[PDB]
RNA sequence: UUAAUAUUUGUUUAAUGAAAAGUAUUUUAUUAUUAUAUUGUAUAGUAUUAUUAUAGUGUAUAGUUUUUUAAAAAUAUAAAAAUA
């Protein structure tokens, strides 16, 4: 074989493979288990500023006192949203809510009852949804982002009324 | 009761009125004054102003055709802000810490 | 026109894929050239640096 | 035994009979299972025979170590 | 053997109840079997695209439809217990929150800083 | 085989939640 | 696509997802026996 | 090898092999790479933090051992990753021979940073020693130029 | 060009010598109820059922794998005999 010919370049394998980029953004879309070192990378440096920042001690990177958790415990962030069809100029006994998937009946419940004083709850019914998927003019796909459906059931019924 | 319902909803909405664009948002200049407890009371109070927004803005978003464009968007973007000027603030306090 | 333009055809002639499509239209996949070209002369704005400075 | 129970712990620090459920609508309310449920129907159909005054077959009269 | 729990692995239940991937809390000590290791990965994967189908003849996790994102599970609170519906051992794991008490300042502050009508349908609202 | 053929109450494990059997 | 088709929202017309008369063919016909409730059959045995 | 791997797995396990949208997905996100952390072969045979309390005598009152200071200084260290550095006695510091070169090594595979002997000046700025392609040292331009205008030439 | 062509011709009809399901997709919607973590929803279609996880007080108005019309020839039907 003729090796002296050719340069030293690696060709291109084929037949060629797919970025490792998910595409698709249907019903069935599928979260990667792969962990990539980017995204250790990145978790690492929002938690303490790497690299110029020392690391802290296994102490407080283990304890109650990071500040992630810390800041997750002392300022909660949960997007709760009510359906205005729903309960809006109609009696109803079933009010739903839309929140983000790591809660559930539990922390739900809890909400309601310790930031907005809703304490007479029945029971919650939780079904997941995925994101609302849209093309805008131009055609590009953008999804919105997921949301866990809630059907909170009261022992009175509720109902805003719609001034027209 | 049912005020908790009302205030998820809101209010100039509720009454057919063109609801008002606010003045500004939180600067870290001011959360750095303020204090822990109130830093977290004030945090709650944008939470659940935020709440409402994303409430009307879903309902605009089920309603676009009844229902033209949300009237005064940039209020979630200030909330928004305010929060992470809050994150930022209370990062730095615990950085010193 | 597409009432019109249905009403002249024969009704004879059929379609299948009226309510539904084969291929899922939810891949996120390329525009065309003269499209692509179109978006490219009417925002330009876009690139990179276009802000005359100072 | 004859309430109809199988295993005589729930916890290492607590019996099984004992356990009474709270958050629900009979609080102190001993728990009961389905077979619990049946050997209490089959307690009480006895009893109500033997009230009537007929021969009280309780079926797990003639029950022993073999079966 | 493998590190998740066996209930984990096949539910105490006579239903299979507790079967499934179960996302655990870093700082909680119950462990979960969703694991993102190269060698784990294959069935982790399996749980997510086809499912567990149980001896009853019932398909437990992910029935069908739709896949579910083991990644939003909300964490792991306690295990699964014959007597009761759920028995619960790590109290901490369920978020507790909580509203700061009133204040002077706090009952006169408002969500936007005060700086230095008819409701008409219209297509778009710049702020 | 063309003859026929013609099982565990406690798939927790070894020992999980109530205990079996008297200790030691 | 029928749904996205015909009773999502459209420039031309309003949406139809909440709309009795346009979702009250989805019901089936022939009425079916309920799904066996897992949850339900575990608090009735409450298994001992 | 690892993504073919993979792949096989996965096809054995949840791939019908059809058009389906999981496997369409499945066949692009099998793609992605893990971490690589080198991982040092363990010694169960000999446990090298054991030795700590080896080759020491030890005081009969309190029935401890003796904080020799000639030992702590001729302690050889051996290198781990969990247990940093150990001292252990000259004497065995034979049977940990490999741990030594796995350390020295640097923790990644030769073909990832082979682009640097590949050149010539890479082999001669950089350093080849039990396979530990560490960069060796530099001057800057300022301090060449300082050093050469010192010098006068 | 073949081509005024070859094969097709389908909107409740002549309704069928017939009717009890499972499984995998596609698509999703404010269901009710038992009323204690998580997880996957319903109908409608599509593909499949040897190699036991579908058969009983008794079976969906079930009609797209079922298809239009005022001629001879060709061709198919010997279940198209009252022939050989």
């Amino acid at each position: 074989w003729r090796t002296w010919e050719y340069q030293h370049t690696r060709p291109d394998p084929r037949p060629f493979p797919d970025p490792p980029v998910n595409d698709y953004f249907g019903r069935s879309r599928i979260w990667n288990p792969i962990a990539c070192k980017l995204g250790y990378v990145r978790k690492k440096a929002d938690e303490w500023g790497w690299p110029n920042k020392p690391p802290p001690p296994t102490g407080l990177r283990y304890s109650q006192e990071f500040f992630p958790f810390f800041f997750e415990r002392y300022f909660p962030d949960a997007e709760v949203r009510l359906l205005l069809d729903s309960v809006l100029n109609n009696e109803t006994k079933r009010p739903v809510f839309q929140i983000p998937c790591s809660m559930s009946k539990v922390e739900l419940v809890n909400y309601l009852k310790n930031i907005y004083g809703i304490d007479n709850v029945v029971r919650v019914e939780v079904r997941n949804r995925r994101g609302r998927r849209y093309k805008n003019e131009v055609g590009e796909i953008k999804m919105m982002d997921d949301y866990k459906v809630a059907v909170v059931e009261l022992d009175t019924p509720v109902s805003v009324e719609l001034k027209q | 009761s049912a005020a908790a319902f009302y205030e998820f909803v809101d209010n100039n909405f509720l009454n057919n009125k063109r609801p008002p664009v606010p003045g500004g948002s939180w600067t870290v200049e001011v959360l750095r004054n303020k204090s822990l407890a109130d830093l977290q009371h004030i945090w709650f109070l944008l939470l659940k102003e935020r709440n409402m927004l994303k409430s009307m803005k879903e309902h605009y978003l089920r309603h676009q055709e009844e229902l033209g464009a949300m009237p005064a968007p940039s209020r979630l973007k200030m909330i928004d802000e305010s929060m992470r000027n809050i994150k930022r603030v209370v990062k730095e306090r615990d950085e010193e810490a | 026109r597409l009432e019109l333009l249905e009403s002249m055809r024969h009704p004879r002639e059929r379609d299948f894929y009226q309510d539904h499509t084969y291929h899922n239209q939810w891949l996120r996949r390329d525009l065309e050239k003269h499209q692509k070209q179109q978006l490219a002369a009417r925002y330009k704005y876009f690139a990179p640096d276009f802000e005359i400075s100072p | 035994r004859c309430i109809g129970i199988t295993k005589p712990f729930y916890n290492k620090t607590t019996l099984r009979a004992q356990c009474w459920h709270d958050r629900g609508l009979q609080v102190g309310t001993l728990v009961f299972s389905q077979a619990m449920r049946d050997a209490l129907m089959d307690l009480e159909r006895a009893v109500r025979r033997k009230e009537l005054g007929l021969e009280p077959n309780y079926v797990w009269d003639r029950w022993g170590p073999v079966g | 053997k493998n590190s998740w729990p066996e209930w984990m692995d096949n539910g105490a239940d006579g239903t299979g109840y507790g079967i499934g991937l179960h996302r655990t809390h870093p700082l909680s000590r119950l462990r979960g079997n969703l694991k993102r290791s190269p060698s784990h990965v294959p069935r982790v994967l399996g749980m997510m695209i086809q499912g567990v189908w149980h001896k009853s003849g019932v398909k437990l996790y992910f029935r069908g439809g739709k896949p579910p994102n083991p990644s939003v599970h909300p964490y792991l609170t306690g295990e699964p217990c014959p007597l009761y519906g759920w028995k619960v051992t790590d109290e901490s794991v369920i978020r507790q929150f909580n509203m700061p008490s009133i204040d002077g300042t706090n009952f006169r502050y408002k969500p936007y800083v005060a700086l230095q009508k008819p409701l008409a349908k219209r297509l778009f609202f710049w702020r | 085989g063309v003859w026929n053929d013609v099982q565990n109450p406690h798939p927790g494990g070894d020992d999980f939640g109530p205990p079996r059997g008297p200790p030691k | 696509c029928s749904m996205r088709v015909s009773i999502y929202s459209r420039p031309g017309k309003v949406s139809r997802l909440n709309n009795a008369d346009a979702t009250w063919h989805n019901r089936s016909r022939k009425e079916k026996p309920p799904d066996f409730d897992p949850s339900a059959f575990r608090r009735r045995y409450r298994d001992s | 090898m690892f993504r073919v791997t993979g792949l096989q797995l996965k096809n054995p396990v949840v791939f019908k092999q059809g058009q389906g949208m999981f496997s369409h997905q499945l066949k692009r996100l099998l793609q992605k790479k893990s971490i690589h952390r080198y991982n040092w072969d363990p010694l169960p045979m000999y446990d090298p933090r054991k030795l700590v309390h080896a080759s020491r005598h030890m005081d009969v009152e309190t029935w401890r051992e003796v904080p020799d200071p000639h030992w702590d200084e001729r302690s050889y260290l051996v290198p781990d990753q969990m247990f940093y550095n150990i001292p252990v006695p000259p004497e065995y510091k034979d049977a940990y021979w490999w741990r030594e070169l796995q350390a020295r090594r640097v923790q990644c595979p030769v073909e990832w940073v082979s682009h640097r002997m590949y050149n010539k000046g890479d082999r001669q700025r950089y350093d080849f020693q039990d396979l530990a392609f560490r960069k060796k040292f530099e001057f800057s331009y300022e301090e060449v130029v300082k050093n050469a205008k010192d010098m006068r030439s």
